[PDB]
């Protein structure tokens, strides 16, 4: 009734702190994770060479 | 009963009608004759494209229809021949050197390549021992173009010939063509690289020395008759009726030829 109460009561502030911190550092790795990936694509210009030997040209 | 295989690349349709009436007024109807795309044996090819499933492509200066000009003559040009795809799709002479610069990986093809290579280089080698000759003459173009095609190709010609013992020069397009139709007597055995070019310069000295039948060598293993004029046509229906087993027929397709050549159906 007296004595676990307080000592909770005490250990809440530290608690809350450290898991706000760790939410915080889930949400930074999350952000930290994303890159932007560029594709490459053949380049068209080989596509219109092959046409042309194609032709006998 | 027997069968003749006529097929058709690029010619105009009064050639396979010439060579149609020839056969049938010669054989006497003994010998049919049916058309097709492709064949390994008994068949004769006319137009200038060259047809699908040949890997050799050699000609050579008979005797008997040797030109006034060009007597005693005896040079053996053999072009070689890779895979031939369907007209759409893309050719290997091409697309060995399109994927590369493309980045493609160029394994596969690098394969059929060297197979086929290897096959032309042997048969070259062949006749060059037959002939008696010592060294035989490369012919690659030496455009920008083509600087992967016929790098393989020399790479491959040489290693096989030089297995066999004999020696190879190599040389361009305009060079060797001008020395083959004004002092041809300077080479005996030219290996030619697959390109459009060669297939022209094939054609030419088959036509220069007086209208030639010229030998495809296939896959299946066999030799068949090719011929892009009448009497070159005429030709080659003569030596196929030959290897058939008629000697009189042949003969008489021959002189008609020799005689009358653009209206050898009728001279006979």
């Amino acid at each position: 009734d007296i004595m676990v109460p307080s000592f909770v009561y005490n250990k809440l502030p530290v608690i809350h702190f450290l898991q706000e911190k760790r939410a915080e550092q889930k949400l930074r790795r999350v952000l930290d994770e994303t890159y932007t990936e560029w594709t490459e694509e053949l380049d068209q210009a080989h596509v219109t060479d092959a046409i042309t030997r194609s032709l006998n040209i | 009963s027997k069968q003749l295989t006529f097929i058709s690349a690029g010619a105009t349709a009064a050639v396979l009608q010439s060579a149609s009436a020839i056969v049938s007024k010669v054989a006497g109807g003994r010998v049919q004759t049916k058309t097709a795309k492709e064949a390994g044996r008994h068949a004769v090819v006319v137009g200038p494209e060259t047809p699908i499933g040949v890997h050799t492509a050699v000609t050579e200066v008979p005797k008997s229809a040797q030109d006034p000009l060009f007597s005693g003559v005896s040079t053996v040009v053999v072009r070689a021949v890779l895979p031939r795809a369907a007209p759409d799709s893309v050719q290997l002479r091409d697309a060995l050197d399109v994927y590369a610069s493309a980045g493609i990986d160029t394994k596969e093809e690098v394969r059929s390549a060297t197979e086929a290579f290897k096959k032309s280089a042997e048969v070259a080698v062949g006749k060059a021992k037959a002939k008696g000759v010592k060294r035989i003459v490369l012919v690659v173009k030496q455009a920008s173009k083509h600087n992967c095609i016929n790098e393989l190709f020399k790479k491959i010609s040489t290693e096989t010939i030089e297995s066999a013992g004999l020696t190879t020069e190599v040389v361009g397009t305009a060079a060797v063509a001008n020395q083959l139709i004004v002092n041809p007597e300077s080479l005996g055995v030219v290996l030619l690289n697959d390109v459009a070019a060669t297939e022209q310069i094939e054609l030419a000295f088959a036509g220069v020395v007086g209208g030639v039948s010229r030998v495809y060598h296939t896959v299946e293993g066999g030799k068949i008759s090719a011929g892009h004029s009448f009497k070159s046509v005429a030709l080659a229906v003569a030596q196929e009726l030959r290897e058939l087993g008629l000697s009189s027929e042949a003969d008489k397709v021959e002189a008609a030829a020799s005689k009358n050549p653009r209206a050898v159906v009728s001279a006979l």
